[PDB]
RNA sequence: UGUCAUUGG
DNA sequence: AGAGTCCAGCCAATGACA
DNA sequence: GGACTCT
């Protein structure tokens, strides 16, 4: 049903690849939260000062504050990202999001096929 | 009748000072009997 | 019994302990001084902070303990100790 | 601590605490003999100065990362200051004044009491303005927002660009000041109790006739002052140089610090024991300042009139300026387009021995710390340098010292050929630019040579006594 | 343990030997740092010049011998040489302060302390050797009950 | 060969300033401030 | 004896760690009867001779004699005069066969002087290897001569052979000589001289191709790399130069000794005596760079160690790589940073001595009532440790570690090779299925009384396999009481004595089974202190490498375990509340890399974004631009990104309202653009945030280890393999795992997840394979003390 | 109880399924060959099919939660509910949290273990006797609340000495006792 | 009879 | 989550000091 | 300085 708003946004020529990396570049880098307790080495301390920070649960708050300034007025499949997706989907649609951005922007949007600066041109003397 | 250090009854006698009894208790052991025992040789056969 | 503290010779710390002890040993005396006496003749650490008070736990204080240093080691007779060097006529 | 010709002596140790959830009790803090303050507030009492003023202060030379922590602290000294109705910085800090004078239950009136808290604070900074100590305090809280950052880039505390070292006299003049203050203190108590007990104005001759000195002297040789004195050893004639040339650092801490290297001899250190990794030896080049207090007061003297007479009108950039401070007692805050200018100039008037010294060292501390620094005082290891002045070896252009060389003295060059060798502290070695050898500077392009502050002396130099009976190490 | 500077300190003792005075006569040391920056090459020339100026002619052999301190060592038994030269020279020597006099204990019979009734301690008192505890667990790992 | 000479001379005595023996002129230097100047300060 | 030392054997010497340089040695003399008695037996060095836990002899031969043994081995075409002069006393029953012209192998032959046959050692008495070098004569090695000698026949004849061998090879010092002169390291200044100018070109050039990128990064042309990547790759090029020195002093040896054969420090090179090309590249070659703590020396004040380079110098010799020699001399920073690595290791020995003593005596005591018991069972008071002491009821100096030999189907009898094989198989693929095993434990050094025969005399082939089954069947019922397993013993004897590879006669397989049965009655006894034998074995092992630094410390990207002495008393100390290191390895990685996004630490500033925030009416905007090639180097997304600074400023207090958007700026830049309305007071709130905005917007575990997914080749069986990926995380429970896909993933906890999930036997494992891989690679004879320990 | 907690506890009713048809098997990860698992989902009652592979026996498991417990038995059923607990209780079919956090059957620290029968037990208890009158040494010993003991269970064979098959880097395997004291 | 200092393997 | 408590290799040798 | 235990 998500290609009648995808092809809304874009041409149905590079789409079904728009999709399957969305699917599979979502269930692969799904986070949920991890622990980062006080009760469990030193970074560079201009991260260090935010780290410790981040590492008491007082400066969190007990729900979680939704957005109110409205961005992404032009592409509104947000006003469905918010909570009528929330699993697996919801990271999908984020995804294709990026992907529909970059695609409109006329760029690479995958990560894997922008390739690395080989460094080891520098460093092959000898 | 012990035979033991002298060491040792310092430190028993300081022990005692401290508090603890130390109460030693002796091996009455039943009076043991030699019996002959059998031929056993422990060559393999082949 | 005074086996456990002899007439030091050189030119006793329990002993003074007990005479501080029986120096309080009155009717008219309070049980406080009498406890601290007795305390500071036994484990000086009950009530303070302190080491290198002569007292009974000193015979179980650490590494320089009675059976460590007297019981499971001893300094022996006919005994030597020498540099050595080495021997081609020695196997 | 108070400049030596104060006497006695006052010791003041102040302690800052940061913590991001308490931006607000950014709180200088003594120990019984001075209030819980603010620093900010602090150094705007002192100062005299608006907090936009510090702001612009501490952010002038900061990377970005620092001055989010200074807006944060200008921020909640101005959140503390505007939570009093009509704020006025003298009545809060006479009220911390009063709620401390009531705290310590002391029998003494408020004006007595406030005089003795805010004219005994910073006794290296006794007799001066209250404005420099107010900028002082923010140099030093400057130190304290880059040492959070970067804290490598700071002087440990283990390091020896941070310390001072005691000789034989320096015990004997501690030793005697205890004494002296003991036995007046002693007189002092007899006095107290002779009018308090029988009511006339008298003194024992028992507590008058013996000083208390005697026994200290006395007992100054059994050592126990960690272990300065001991029982000497007749192990070798050598020893006689070993002994009173090693150092004892006495408690990170007891591995190689790389300011150790130059002034101490490298291989001369004990392999096992309590004490390995914390007695160093000397090299043959180095030696430990002493000065006398006529010399003293005369050497400060004398350049502070430099500092003012020259440089008259550049010596007032509090913001945005380096704080040059004597002996930790700041005296002026240069002009930063000066400073390269200032130095080299101090460098040459030290050399041609116009302050009446040549080991005032003269530490130019860059690195977003920014601040000019000049020791005069006794116990820092000093040792002789070559001068690179503008890239060129000053040894190279004089012609005559190779042919005048052996009849003349060190003294003598240090007379005659003055900007050849340079006396050079610890301090102002870590924070220059030396290159190790003169070959490794003759093989630099002409561009390179222009980096360099000084140049090395060879190798052989850098060794001990004991280490110089050995060969080829 | 890689003492290589003991090789030209022997050189430079024996380079010494052949010539111990400079040009005007006088007896001049041969500087060696502690911590040097000549080079060996330097070392060995000084050396070649001091051996020339010794022997006014030798065999570049003899020299290379002299320069290098190898010499060719007869067996005193046999008066026959040895299968390779051997590194030979005068070196400055060093006694040290830890003589086995000074530290040779023998105990038989003596003094007891007065509480446990054991060997006393010191070596001036005639004290006996402590048989500790790892010695202990020496003679039970024997099996030596 | 320079800078060795002139490293030479600080370490040789120095009769003009004062320094009979440079191993050891510190010490003395600091045990004559202690008893002739600041043990009449103090 | 003369003077007033105490004249020791130099055979004992390596036995008691004693230098003659200054050691002093205690006497006691105990003249009672009972221990007269037990000091005449039991504590005679004869007694002594092998070591009881790996077998090799305790007394043998030292510096000198090595070079004594290998240049006597050397030696050819000698008189009868000569020959007689080297023996000495030895050369009363010297038998000339008929021979006028001797050798140095005949000289060893008589020395032997008996007919025995060990696999690439002996035949026939003969050595049958190329040269004689240090693990034939030297104490406590696995190749002497003398522990051949006293396998065949006892500790008296080993005793024989050492003293005699040392008498020989110092009358062979006392004809010859040995010295190493100055000429033989640097006879001239050639090859010194040219690897001078192969140093000095190639770390020139090292510094321009890493000014070079120093300068495309300062101008712009690349995104700059991380600090580890780049301290790695100065650190390949550093290593690139020390081993292209290494290979120049190895040819250098071997045009020398094909030069002049007859080089002094080559020979005790190929003796095996202290030198290796290693040292000679830090005589004559390079020193290297000195690390301190696995990485080199960090940098002080104004970004630099010394103040003889530039503040913030990028010079790699400054950071503590030394380019000179010993030949040449080391300069003053040079000898700053050599001295700082001998000064941190007199440190660290000095601190770690009192720690290894400490923990020596607690295991000594711990262990130290656990003996043998008359039944050859391992017992403590009266808990059974072990059903057979040593796994085969032996004495441990008996038994040998023999070849492991893999079923291979041209063998004889395959079935049953391969069966005994399918029951023993596991144990043999250990170390997280890395490592196959290579030896196993025969109950005595059966191979020296193997004789080849040819096919007409032997025995016949299922006469052999009766012979084995029934010995095998019979000791298992008899010795060891059917309740042990000791399959490997019919396997041992069935591989190594196979007629596929070897025959032998009647008697010789009598022989054999004879002496199994010989060391099965006489040598292990009830009483046996195996505990404290076990415990002082491991401790002065532990001791000896915390002393002697044998265990340098190394940094990586993963997080590993530990070698040496701290890592063995964190073993034995069984703490609790403390992180453990739990692998994962899985056959696919995409269960590996879910594991791995969401447990791995990257936080925003990690990633080098660029943060400018701007006040605006109605709200505080900052864009966050980021690098696309630092989120791929992260191996993250940019939603990952997003995620991270929207679950941050979602979930933070200080934030009153807020709205995030996504723009593309490149392919090479991304802008997060948030804005924001802060709770009053807005502008300490603003200052805060902008404070901890690029540290708390983060994911995963807080650790200073990355996780890196490794891979290896892993072990079925001996013949079947199959590539593994590998994953290492520091994990205090094993609760936050419960919420993945682990299934068919191998995961190895640390011992108390495995104690309360697997039990106490796992517990048992784990704690032996954990304590035996603190000792480093080499040191398989210490795997029967720790499982002594760790069953304790 | 989740969707991946329970394919693990299928591996471990493979060894259930397996001492329930001979209680004198060895039990390691290759019995996990022998066997196939079926997996019925559900946040009130998971079910887990077991099938021999040779002889086409099925078990049908009954996989619950602590707190509700709808346990009617099913045909081809095991018995008796298997529960999964929060902390580790004392039972058979009770297991808890922690020991489904991981795959534990398939790991390398997973041990080989029997349940020695009275032929063994006689031998084991005749070994241990010292000789010296009616002494006799001790087995090492394990909980009973472990998961070994909870594999191993038979209602009317109660289970005393459990025999391992260690891993020996020398020997191959090694043959160890533990005996099993009660808890609670 | 114990502390402190220095040193050795 | 934070203080109390105990632990820090073995065997020496001199001299000074209480 | 650092690990275990009670609070
Ligand atoms: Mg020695």
């Amino acid at each position: 049903d998500i290609r009648e708003l995808l092809s809304q946004y874009v041409d149905d020529a590079n789409l079904e690849d728009l999709i399957e990396w969305a699917m599979e570049k979502s269930s692969k880098y799904y986070i949920k939260n991890i622990g980062n307790t006080k009760s469990n080495t030193k970074f560079e301390s201009k991260n260090n000062i935010g780290i410790e920070y981040s590492k008491d649960s007082r400066n969190k708050l007990s729900y979680r504050n939704k957005p109110s300034i409205a961005t992404n007025l032009e592409y509104k499949t947000l006003c469905d990202m918010i909570k009528g997706t929330s699993g697996t989907e919801k990271e999908f649609l984020r995804y294709l999001l990026f992907g529909i951005k970059c695609i409109k922007k006329g760029v690479e949007y995958n990560i894997d096929k922008i390739k690395d600066v080989s460094y080891n041109d520098y460093f092959n003397v000898l | 009748k012990i035979d033991t250090t002298h060491v040792s009854k310092v430190f028993l006698t300081q022990m005692n000072a401290r508090g603890v009894k130390v109460k030693l208790d002796f091996e009455r052991r039943p009076p043991s009997f030699y019996k002959p025992l059998d031929k056993v040789d422990l060559k393999p056969s082949f | 019994p005074l086996i456990i503290r002899p007439a030091i010779s050189f030119w006793n710390e329990l002993t003074y302990l007990l005479g501080m002890i029986v120096k309080n040993c009155n009717l008219n005396a309070d049980e406080q001084v009498i406890q601290k006496a007795v305390i500071e003749y036994d484990d000086i650490k009950i009530i303070s902070n302190n080491t290198t008070s002569i007292n009974l736990s000193y015979i179980t204080s650490g590494k320089n303990n009675m059976i460590r240093s007297y019981i499971v080691a001893r300094r022996k007779d006919q005994t030597a100790r020498s540099v050595i060097g080495p021997s081609t006529s020695i196997t | 601590v108070s400049p030596p010709n104060v006497l006695p002596t006052r010791y003041r140790h102040y302690k800052i605490s940061l913590d991001i959830s308490q931006l607000e009790a950014l709180n200088i803090s003594s120990t019984k003999t001075f209030i819980t303050v603010n620093i900010v507030l602090l150094s705007q009492y002192l100062s005299r100065v608006s907090l936009e003023f510090i702001r612009r202060s501490l952010s002038y030379d900061m990377p970005p990362e620092v001055v989010y922590l200074v807006n944060a602290i200008i921020d909640s000294a101005k959140r503390i200051t505007e939570s009093i109705t009509d704020f006025n910085i003298d009545t809060y800090i006479n009220d911390l004044v009063e709620a401390e004078h009531i705290k310590q239950k002391s029998q003494l009136t408020i004006n007595e009491f406030k005089y003795e808290m805010l004219h005994n604070f910073l006794p290296h900074m006794n007799y001066t303005p209250d404005q420099l100590k107010g900028f002082y305090m923010i140099s030093l809280l400057r130190k304290f927002l880059y040492c959070i950052f970067h804290t490598s880039r700071y002087p440990d505390r283990d390091s020896m660009v941070c310390h001072r070292i005691l000789t034989y006299g320096k015990y004997f003049e501690t030793l005697a000041h205890d004494e002296l203050e003991n036995y007046i203190g002693n007189i002092r108590n007899d006095i107290m109790n002779n009018h308090k007990n029988r009511g006339t104005y008298a003194v024992n001759i028992h507590v008058l006739t013996t000083p208390g000195l005697n026994h200290a002297f006395s007992s100054l040789l059994s050592g126990k002052s960690d272990g300065s004195y001991r029982t000497h050893p007749h192990y070798s004639w050598m020893q006689n140089i070993s002994i009173p040339r090693s150092v004892g650092f006495y408690p990170s801490v007891r591995k190689y610090h790389p300011s150790q290297y130059l002034y101490f001899c490298s291989s001369d250190v004990p392999e096992r024991g309590p004490q390995v990794g914390l007695v160093s030896q000397l090299s043959v080049l180095s030696s430990i300042t002493n000065i006398l207090t006529s010399e003293y007061l005369d050497l400060e003297k004398k350049i502070c009139e430099y500092i003012r007479s020259y440089y008259k009108d550049d010596i007032s950039y509090f913001e945005t300026g380096f704080p040059i401070t004597i002996e930790n007692a700041l005296v002026a805050s240069l002009n930063p387009n000066m400073i390269c200018d200032f130095v080299t100039d101090f460098r040459r008037r030290k050399r041609m021995g116009f302050f009446g010294n040549l080991e005032v060292g003269i530490t130019l501390v860059r690195d977003h710390m920014n601040e000019i620094r000049i020791n005069i005082g006794a116990g820092r290891l000093v040792r002789p340098f070559l001068v690179v002045d503008n890239g060129e070896l000053m040894m190279d252009v004089c012609p005559e010292l190779e042919s005048r060389l052996d009849d003349m003295t060190f003294s003598d060059i240090q007379k005659e050929f003055p900007h050849v060798i340079e006396m050079v502290d610890i301090e102002q070695f870590t924070f220059s630019n030396v290159c190790e050898s003169v070959q490794k500077f003759r093989m630099m392009s002409k561009d390179e040579r222009k980096q360099y502050d000084l140049c090395d002396f060879p190798a052989e130099f850098r060794d001990g006594y004991v280490a110089s009976s050995l060969v080829g190490i | 343990r890689k003492t290589i500077s003991m090789l030209i300190e022997v050189i430079l003792t024996a380079a010494y030997s052949a010539k111990p005075y400079n040009n005007k006569g006088e007896n001049r040391p041969v500087c060696f740092p502690s911590s040097n920056e000549t080079s060996i090459d330097t070392y060995m020339q000084f050396a070649k010049q001091c051996y020339e100026h010794s022997n006014p002619k030798l065999s570049d052999e003899e020299l290379s011998d002299k320069i290098f301190c190898e010499k060719i060592l007869y067996d005193p038994e046999t008066d026959k040489p040895y299968a390779s030269k051997v590194f030979f020279g005068p070196i400055y020597y060093l006694r040290l302060r830890h003589l086995t006099q000074d530290k040779a204990t023998v105990r038989c019979r003596g003094k007891k302390t007065k509480l446990i009734r054991q060997a006393n301690e010191g070596r001036k008192r005639g004290g006996g050797i402590k048989f500790g505890e790892m010695e202990r667990d020496c003679l039970i790992a024997h099996g030596a009950a | 060969e320079m800078d060795q000479r002139l490293g030479y001379k600080f370490l040789v005595p120095d009769p003009k300033a004062g320094v009979f023996y440079r191993p050891l002129h510190f010490q003395y230097v600091s045990y004559s401030n202690f008893i002739l100047h600041r043990l009449h300060e103090i | 004896t003369e003077g007033d030392t105490i004249k020791i054997s130099p055979g004992i010497a390596n036995s008691q760690n004693a230098d003659f340089d200054g050691d002093e040695e205690w006497m006691i003399l105990e003249q009672n009867p009972k221990a007269v008695i037990e000091q005449s037996i039991l504590m005679y060095p004869t007694t002594l001779l092998k070591h009881d836990i790996h077998g090799a002899p305790v007394y043998g031969s030292i510096q000198d004699e090595i070079v004594a043994a290998y240049s006597l081995f050397r030696i050819q075409d000698l008189c009868l005069d000569e020959v007689l002069n080297i023996l000495g006393k030895y050369g009363r029953e010297f038998d000339p066969k008929g021979k006028c012209k001797f050798s140095g192998k005949d000289i060893y032959t008589y020395l032997i002087g008996e007919k025995i046959n060990y696999p690439g050692l002996l035949k026939d008495g003969e050595i049958i290897a190329n040269d004689v070098d240090s693990n034939f004569v030297v104490a406590m090695r696995h190749l002497s001569l003398a522990g051949l000698l006293s396998d065949h026949k006892s500790n008296v004849e080993g005793i024989n052979f050492i003293i005699k061998s040392s008498y020989v090879f110092k009358r062979y010092l006392s004809i010859y000589g040995f010295g190493v002169t100055f000429k033989d390291l640097r006879p001239n200044s050639t090859f010194t001289n040219k690897l001078e100018a192969i140093n000095v070109e190639k770390i020139e050039l090292i510094k321009e191709a890493y000014a070079k990128y120093l300068n495309d990064v300062r101008d712009g042309k690349i995104v700059p790399l991380s600090k580890a990547l780049e301290a790695d790759y100065v650190e390949s090029m550093l290593s690139n130069l020390t081993n292209l020195n290494i290979r120049e002093i190895e040819e250098h040896m071997r045009q020398t000794l094909i030069d002049d054969p007859d080089n002094n420090l080559l020979k005790m090179a190929k003796a095996g005596y202290k030198v290796n090309p290693t040292e000679l590249m830090y005589i004559l070659g390079t020193y290297g760079q000195q690390r301190i703590d696995g990485e080199p020396a960090e940098t002080r004040v104004l970004g630099r160690v010394l103040p003889y380079y530039l503040p913030d110098s990028k010079d790699p010799e400054g950071r503590g790589y030394i380019l000179n020699s010993l030949t040449k001399g080391l300069t003053g920073s040079q000898y700053y940073f050599s001295m700082l690595v001998a000064r941190s290791q007199s440190t660290d020995i000095v601190c770690e001595t009192s720690r290894t003593g400490t923990l020596a005596r607690k295991i000594i005591k711990k262990m130290e009532d656990m003996v043998v018991d008359g039944y050859g069972q391992v017992v403590i008071g009266n808990t059974l440790i072990k059903y057979a002491a040593n796994y085969t009821k032996i004495l441990g100096s008996v038994c040998k570690p023999v070849d492991l030999i893999y079923p291979d189907e041209s063998m004889t009898w395959y079935l049953e090779i391969s069966a005994l094989w399918n029951k023993i198989k596991q144990g043999f693929v250990y170390s997280q299925k890395q490592k196959l095993a290579k030896k196993t434990l025969a109950p005595f050094n059966f191979l020296v009384f193997v004789k080849p025969t040819t096919e007409d005399n032997a025995i016949k082939v299922k006469d052999l396999y009766d012979m084995i089954h029934n010995v095998i069947d019979d000791v298992r019922e008899k010795y060891f009481f059917t309740v042990s397993n000791i399959d490997f013993m019919e396997y041992i004897f069935l591989t190594h004595l196979n007629p596929s590879r070897i025959r032998i006669t009647k008697e010789t397989a009598i022989t054999i089974f004879e002496k199994f049965y010989e060391k099965l009655n006489y040598t292990l006894g009830g009483g046996t202190p195996i505990g404290i034998i076990s415990a002082q074995v491991l401790s002065e092992k532990f001791t000896q490498q915390a002393l002697s630094s044998f265990h340098t410390t190394e940094k990586s990207g993963a997080v590993k375990q530990k070698l040496g002495f701290n890592e063995f008393n964190n073993l034995t100390n069984l703490s609790k509340n403390k992180t453990e290191i739990i692998t994962l390895v899985s056959d696919d990685i995409s269960k590996l890399q879910s594991v791995k996004i969401n447990f791995e630490f990257v936080c925003l500033g990690e990633l080098n974004p660029n943060i400018t925030l701007r006040k605006e009416t109605d709200k505080y905007v900052v864009d966050i631009i980021v690098n696309r090639l630092y989120i791929k180097r992260a191996e993250i997304t940019e939603l990952v990104v997003e995620y991270m600074i929207e679950r941050f400023i979602s979930f933070s207090v200080i934030v009153k309202e807020w709205g995030m958007e996504t723009f593309i700026e490149d392919e090479d830049n991304i802008r997060f653009t948030v804005y924001l309305n802060f709770v009053e007071p807005e502008e300490l709130n603003l200052s805060k945030f902008m404070m901890v905005l690029p540290g708390a917007a983060n994911k995963g575990k807080i650790s200073k280890f990355k996780i890196p997914i490794s891979d290896y080749t892993g072990y079925d069986d001996f013949n079947q393999t199959k590539k593994l990926n590998k994953m290492t995380v520091e994990l205090m429970n094993l609760k936050e795992l419960g919420s993945f896909d682990l299934e068919n993933v191998n995961v190895y906890p640390g011992v108390w997840n495995t104690y309360d999930i697997f039990g106490i036997e796992a517990a048992r494992e784990y704690l032996c394979e954990a304590m035996l891989n603190t000792y480093g690679e080499g040191f398989d004879y210490l795997y029967q003390p720790c499982d002594l320990l760790a069953s304790l | 109880m989740n969707q991946y907690n329970v394919k693990y506890l299928a591996k471990i009713l493979c060894l259930k399924t397996e001492i329930a048809r001979d209680p004198y098997a060895v039990i390691n990860r290759n019995v996990l060959l022998r066997y196939t698992t079926d997996i019925e989902y559900n946040d009130l009652v998971t079910l887990i099919t077991v099938r021999h592979k040779i002889d086409s026996m099925k078990t049908v498991f009954q996989v619950f939660n602590e707190s509700s417990i709808n346990y009617t038995p099913v045909d081809d059923d095991y018995g008796e509910p298997i529960i999964i607990t929060s902390y580790l209780q004392k039972g058979h079919n009770k297991f808890p949290v922690n020991f489904l956090y991981i795959d534990v059957v398939i790991s390398d620290l997973f041990p080989s273990f029997v349940r020695l029968d009275t032929t063994e037990t006689n031998i084991v208890n005749s070994v241990l006797q010292t000789g010296d009158g009616k002494k006799t040494l001790r087995l090492p010993k394990m909980l009973e609340t472990e998961i070994v003991v909870k594999i191993l269970y038979r209602p009317n064979i109660p289970l005393k000495i459990v025999r391992f098959f260690r891993n020996n880097m020398v020997t191959g395997v090694e043959i160890a006792d533990r005996s099993v004291i009660s808890v609670a």
